[PDB]
């Protein structure tokens, strides 16, 4: 969804008409074993919670 | 991707990369941060 | 010569025409110190949106001294009625008594964008045994594309 | 007059077009299901 | 008096027609 709709906003020579018929995320993966893994979700929601996301995103 | 993490030079992945099943119980993911969906681009 | 020509023109002029015929970031919210705002932006009394607030900007927190904290029935009752000005609340559910509203209310701004976008979950132990088994049945129900149908019978309106 | 005369005209075709722009069709209706 | 009515008359007879035709 974001991909396409970002390139198209960016051409504006193309139409994006489908309807969102899946609901998805995007993750960080790593292996079986990891810390990392609670402190980076930790630190990701909190950058949700900040307002840095959207920030980034506009 | 993950086939060549778990080949094992690679070590945690940073992609825009979804969520599913088969790769889900053969690594697990983290918390997400970016929501979509699917779509059809056509042009005019 | 000339008078039939625009007459002509304005005639289809004319059918073309009728053919044609069938948040807290907006600095209104972000000031508590203007009178303008006849309410306090009521909210749930102990809700996580308080301490998002709170955690943010505890202006707005301080300034929402007065809010309906009993009834969000009783808060939406007082806002068709004229006397609240604006809601905050979690989008999912404004969004389902929006799409059963009687009246067609609108939300934000049409489904504006949402402050921390987040979802829900399901309040697990700490290292419980079921965590991976979990996450792999909710998975698979999703890929499963039935959570849409459940949606669909619960989640329904009639406004769009 | 005259230019007056004919805007007038314009607005009262595009009022009377604006005039004229069941409620179940089948058990999927989401009014049954409410 | 009676061409105006008249000319009234028929531009909503025609909106109305043209109405129809959609």
């Amino acid at each position: 969804s974001a991909v396409l709709e970002f390139e198209a906003s960016q051409k504006c020579d193309l139409v994006t008409t489908g309807e969102l018929f899946f609901r998805s995320g995007f993750g960080i993966g790593m292996r079986k074993d990891s810390p990392w893994k609670q402190n980076v979700s930790l630190s990701i929601l909190k950058s949700h919670e900040n307002g840095f996301m959207e920030d980034l995103d506009k | 991707m993950m086939g060549e993490l778990l080949s094992g030079q690679a070590d945690m992945i940073v992609a825009p990369l979804t969520i599913n099943n088969e790769r889900a119980q053969y690594i697990e993911f983290s918390k997400p941060f970016k929501y979509q969906g699917l779509t059809i681009l056509v042009k005019k | 010569v000339w008078a039939f020509f625009a007459v002509i023109f304005l005639a289809s002029y004319t059918a073309n025409l009728a053919a044609f015929m069938i948040g807290l970031s907006d600095r209104k919210f972000q000031r508590p110190q203007e009178q303008y705002p006849p309410l306090k932006f009521g909210t749930v009394p102990n809700g996580s949106t308080e301490k998002n607030i709170r955690s943010n900007y505890p202006d707005m927190h301080s300034y929402m001294v007065r809010y309906n904290q009993p009834r969000v029935e009783e808060a939406l009752t007082q806002l068709k009625a004229g006397k609240l000005d604006a809601f905050i609340y979690d989008a999912a559910v404004l969004n389902y008594m929006a799409r059963k509203d009687e009246g067609c209310k609108l939300v934000t701004i049409g489904s504006g964008k949402v402050f921390a976008t987040t979802g829900y979950g399901i309040a697990l132990h700490k290292g419980s045994r079921w965590k991976r088994p979990i996450d792999l049945a909710l998975l698979q129900f999703l890929g499963d594309d039935e959570i849409e149908m459940l949606e669909r019978l619960w989640l329904s309106g009639i406004c769009h | 007059a005259g230019f007056a005369m004919i805007i007038v005209a314009s607005y009262t075709a595009n009022l009377a077009a604006f005039l004229v722009l069941e409620r179940i069709t089948g058990i999927n209706d989401p009014r049954l299901r409410n």
